[PDB]
RNA sequence: GGCAUUGCCGCGAAGCUACCAUCCGCUGGAUUAUGGCUGAACGCCUCUAAGUCAGAAUCCAUGCUAGAACGCGGUGAU
RNA sequence: GCAGUCAAGCGGCGACAUUGCUAUCAUACCGAAGCAGAAUUCGGUAAGCGUCUACUGAU
RNA sequence: AGCGAAACCACAGCCAAGGGAACGGGCUUGGCAGAAUCAGCGG
RNA sequence: AGAACUGGCGAUGCGGGAUGAACCGAACGUAGAGUUAAGGUGCCGGAAUACACGCUCAUCAGAACAAAAGGUGUUAGUUCAUCUAGACAGCCGGACGGUGGCCAUGGAAGUCGGAAUCCGCUAAGGAGUGUGUAACAACUCACCGGCCGAAUGAACUA
């Protein structure tokens, strides 16, 4: 078949490395190039086709939709890069002096046996009155032309049985790299909302390690046009309540997800399937380009999401509907 | 069966001229959307749509 | 084929066809062999090369032959017409010669294949192939004249305005530059003039026109004064199922005087009388009245600028050929003026608006304000259509509060009654 | 359709606004094109054609030279 | 229903899994042949010898895959 | 092949023309055809996609 | 868990070209690439 | 295949042709000192990126066969003519009379077809070399007049 994914050798790391990024923005302010999350699972979506000239215009359309868990990303550092004949080089790096336990644990494999005496000499130095620390920022600003921001997932919010986080370097495209570094510093230890990185109808793309069929699979993959249908928030009740049906419920299937915890945090719905599987980290990017076409220009018209249980068959969408139709039982009044 | 855009499955040799007209005036049978809509000429010559 | 020919394959000159066949056999067939290869493989190589060359030549000859129509068997009218455009005997002789050459090529190829099947030396096979190719080229090369004639005939016949003899046709005859040249142009779309020289119309122009919702067409005679053009025109006037018309001029056009025109007209007596003849004219009265000796004719004076006379004559010819409860309407709809595309103030269709703004079908359908709803303040809808596992469409009715009131008290009735004992 | 359709079009509208100039330039480039092709199995055919043309032209010139 | 190294009638998620089910599958240059400009050589002419515009599905750039297991850089720990 | 007007050289021969049967099939920037238009073939370009050594999974 | 052979073995292997009967595997010109080490396309 | 003759291998080192039986020099005790042959002198390779003449830009130059031709590619010569009576090209102009030279055609006045090409005159001209005409006409090709200032035009040969 295709020799571009051969040899059939397992990837080096579960986390999918991001290679390319957009170039620059001359006028717009600092913006995040990409976002990351975890694959919650897959469900079904039904809407009305507003795509112009469609044979099924204004007719119902059903397609599988993946749910990605995207807890608020938090910034913990900034990395400066300088152009060289050998390519980009990270000449300097800096932290925020308040690394969360989720990040400190990633620096160990025996955290239980570890003395946990990390980020002390630098943190104590960082605790000084700036003077020493500002030298690195000034050096980065003087020479660096591309700046990357270190981020990690708030695994504590997710239901995964994992405390260690992962560090991902995210690039920025805003001009006047001095503005970029100033913005990065002002956001140290702060979180960025999901809605502030991506919006509805965006033709973003995602990359993740596919499921291992076992050495088939388990490799890094990419696919463009992973359109986001609707971004949801865990605190904003009625996320599963679509625009049309507006049924009071949540996207979490009855009885939770198959071999995965219940979704109770920020999440995004993406058209079609996505690489990887449940309990796997994924990354999101804007495809590095703009897919100018009427397919992108259309708008979402979500009508209903399949939230039935996946254990056995399913006759109900929410517990409120089951009790009314099924009535009482032995285990009830 | 085959998948329909409405969200539900559906399931239950003849040839025609270049215009799609069949050799009959009282055609009947399971004339689904694959023929009732694809072949408008046949749909008029067929009574039992779907 | 029908009475029209425009799909005849181009006749490749012997040199061109020979070069094309040589290129085809050289490229498609293999070209690498050595004496150390299997002898049977080399025999098969040579046989395949020879057979491919022969088959290509034969197929090209057959395709060239099949494209040309059979003059003899097409139609007596078209046969006679082509007999004057081209030498019919030469045409048949050339076709027979091409067929004989193709048969000879087939025989040579078969004989060489049979002989080549039992070759004894590689150089012997090479010499046999060389001889076969040389003979094929020599036979093809001698067809230069017939091939050139066939190419010329194909070029000339690829645009003729031939029509079925049975179709209603009008034939116009007369001296060159009589004035009838403008007749065809006025009756039907054509590019002809009344320029003051004799043969302003060399070809047999044909043009279609309609009258009384019935199709018609007219044919202009190039000129009649044996002459090749005159013979060709006669061999189509006589055989066509049409009405023959004559034209005359007094002293300016056609050069010849009225007496000479009448004398020429009387020369077509043996065969013209059977097609409902009519005459239009662009001591002299007696000569003009002499046309009345025909069993039936009509003569009227006119001019090239007398368009109404031409229309009346056409209508008369068409007539002669042919001879041979109360509804209910929403008056409001019809009161509005009918669509006027040329009017800038017309009720522009959705097509024009979309083209101006939405362009082609790439535009999206919208129903804003389309519904005949009373209040425009809420011309936007997000229908629930589903609630608590039940369709909202089964509950959306006007002021259902009246019905719900009668059921409200049932909760209290059940509670105090005590169905739960 | 008509016996002189393309002829009628040519006589009514002539040719392109620069057809004569383009044709003259193309013919002028023939000398350069022939020389370029002569130096660029097709070579055998090109050489044979050029030699045949040269021989024919020389024979025609020599035979007609007897008039003077 | 105490047994069919693995039971039958009626069902069954999951592992498996395919339009037998689903989503997706790139945007800029340099050039071959070719169509021109200027301009000679050969005082002319011309597309080319100096340069240049348009132009190949070709080549390279864009992206994806793995990453020299002795190619490299930055950071928390002593 | 047979005989020849055949003739640059040239010791009596002789490439040249004429007289007798017997590295693309489509994918095309480009030009020609008597190509009104579609269609068409031709010279055009490209093989792009159509029609005991070695590791295929590994330490 | 423990016992425990045999066939075969001048020595044996990273490749392209030349090498005359072509045998290239130990001659020449160039390019490769890891001590140690599972497992094989239907070679 | 048969077979007359002379040299090497046979039994033959070593130097060189980077690579080898058919090649060139050279045939042989172990050694110290200097000069050669083939073969070499930019590097792997020990030796001058020496001197002078020009030749060639190959879209794979250059370091036993298709070899007859093509190039308006290049470097130099032989032959025949023009040539200061004004070289070629570049321009302007002449480019005519019998004439629509003889024959049919619808027509053909030079250029759709058949064959002669008569002939006055001039510096110069075909009853016409082509574009071109339905049939004319116009430009013009070889042939000539004016400007220009010298060597040029054509075929072959290395």
């Amino acid at each position: 078949g295709h020799l571009g994914f051969l040899p059939r050798k397992r990837a080096a790391s579960i986390r999918a490395r991001v290679k390319a990024f957009p170039k620059d923005d001359r006028s717009k302010p600092v913006a995040l190039t990409s976002f990351l999350g975890y694959k919650a699972g897959m469900t079904t979506i039904v809407r009305d086709l507003d795509r112009p000239g469609s044979k099924f215009h204004k007719r119902e359309v059903v397609e599988a939709v993946t749910v990605v868990d995207t807890p608020p990303v938090v910034v913990v550092g900034v990395v400066g890069y300088v152009e060289t004949p050998r390519g980009l080089r990270s000449l300097t790096t800096v932290w925020a002096e308040h690394l969360s336990d989720e990040v400190k644990r990633r620096f160990y494999k025996n955290w239980y046996k570890s003395k946990k005496k990390a980020f002390t000499k630098y943190s104590a130095k960082y605790a000084q009155d700036g003077a020493g620390i500002e030298r690195e920022l000034a050096r980065i600003k003087k020479y660096a032309s591309v700046v990357r921001v270190l981020v990690h997932t708030q695994i504590r919010k997710t239901p995964l049985a994992q405390k260690k986080a992962h560090l991902a370097e995210i690039q920025l495209n805003g001009g006047s790299i001095s503005e970029k570094v100033d913005w990065a510093r002002e956001h140290f230890e702060k979180t960025v909302a999901v809605d502030s990185v991506f919006e509805q109808n965006e033709m973003i793309d995602a990359i993740a390690v596919t499921k291992g069929h076992g050495q088939r699979g388990y490799h890094s993959r990419t696919s463009i046009n992973h359109k986001i249908y609707r971004v949801g928030k865990g605190d904003d009740e009625a996320n599963g309540a679509t625009s049309f049906d507006r049924t009071k419920k949540t996207i979490t299937p009855m009885g939770g997800f198959v071999h995965y915890g219940e979704i109770k945090n920020d999440f995004i719905m993406v058209k079609g399937c996505i690489p990887g599987n449940r309990k796997r980290i994924v990354t999101l990017r804007k495809s590095l380009y703009t897919n100018t076409s009427r397919k992108a220009l259309e708008e979402v018209s979500l009508k209903w999401i399949d939230t039935a249980s996946k254990f056995g068959k399913g006759r109900f969408q929410t517990p409120a509907e089951k009790h009314a139709f099924m009535g009482t039982l032995k285990k009830d009044l | 069966s085959w998948r329909r855009r409405d969200g539900v499955f559906l399931y239950f040799g003849v040839i025609a001229n270049p215009k799609g007209e069949m050799k009959g005036s009282a055609i009947t049978g399971p004339v689904g959307k694959e023929c009732a809509d694809l072949w408008p000429r046949v749909a008029s010559n067929s009574g039992v749509v779907v | 084929m029908q009475l029209s020919w425009k799909d005849i394959p181009t006749v490749a000159p012997a040199n061109d066809l020979l070069d094309i066949v040589l290129n085809r056999t050289q490229r498609k067939t293999p070209t690498v062999i050595r004496p150390g290869f299997k002898i049977t493989r080399i025999r098969a190589f040579y046989m395949r090369k020879v057979k491919y060359t022969g088959e290509g030549f034969v197929e090209k000859f057959e395709d060239i032959l099949k494209g040309f129509p059979n003059i003899n068997d097409v139609h007596p009218f078209h046969r006679d017409l082509m007999d004057t455009l081209y030498e019919k005997n030469h045409y048949k002789i050339s076709l027979a010669a091409i067929s004989r050459a193709k048969s000879l090529v087939e025989q040579v190829a078969r004989d060489y294949v049979r002989l080549l099947k039992f070759g004894q030396s590689l150089f012997q096979c090479k010499q046999l192939k060389r001889a076969a190719l040389g003979r094929m080229a020599t036979i093809v090369k001698k067809l230069r004249d017939p091939l050139a004639y066939l190419e010329q005939v194909r070029q000339h016949i690829g645009r003729l305005p031939s029509i079925d003899p049975n179709t209603r046709t009008l034939l116009i005859c007369g001296y060159p530059n009589v004035g009838k040249s403008s007749f065809l142009r006025c009756i039907t779309k054509s590019d002809v003039d009344v320029q003051p020289y004799a043969f302003t119309t060399k070809s047999l122009y044909v043009g279609h026109f309609d009258y009384k919702y019935l199709r018609f067409q007219a044919i202009d005679t190039p000129g009649i004064l044996m002459n090749n053009i005159e013979m060709q025109s006669i061999y189509a006037i006589a055989h066509l199922r049409s009405c023959v018309l004559y034209f005359m001029d007094l002293s300016e056009q056609c050069g010849f005087t009225i007496e000479a025109q009448v004398k020429l007209f009387h020369s077509i007596k043996p065969l013209f009388a059977n097609k409902s003849v009519m005459v239009v004219i662009n001591e002299r009265a007696q000569l003009l009245e002499s046309v009345k000796e025909v069993p039936g004719v009509e003569i009227m004076t006119s001019s090239c600028q007398l368009e109404e006379n031409v229309m009346e004559v056409r209508n008369k010819a068409c007539e002669k050929l042919l001879a041979s409860r109360t509804p209910f309407i929403p008056e409001s709809v019809k009161n509005l003026k009918k669509y006027d595309p040329e009017d800038p103030n017309r009720r522009k269709l959705a097509r024009d608006i979309e083209a101006e703004n939405g362009g082609a079908g790439v535009f999206n359908v919208n129903l804003k304000d389309k519904y005949l709803l009373e209040d425009d303040e809420w011309k936007n809808d997000i229908m629930p259509e589903i609630l608590d596992g039940k369709n909202v469409y089964d509950f959306l009715d006007p002021e259902i509060a009246a019905k719900l009131q009668a059921l409200e008290e049932e909760e209290e009735k059940l509670e105090n009654e005590g169905f739960y004992n | 359709p008509q016996n002189d359709y393309i002829e009628r079009h040519i006589k009514q509208h002539g040719k392109r606004l620069d057809h004569e100039e383009r044709k003259r330039k193309r013919e002028a480039r023939e000398s350069h094109k022939i020389s370029e092709r002569a130096q660029k199995w097709k070579g055998k055919q090109f050489a044979k054609k050029r030699y045949a043309e040269k021989v024919s032209m020389r024979k025609k010139i020599k035979a007609h030279e007897q008039s003077k």
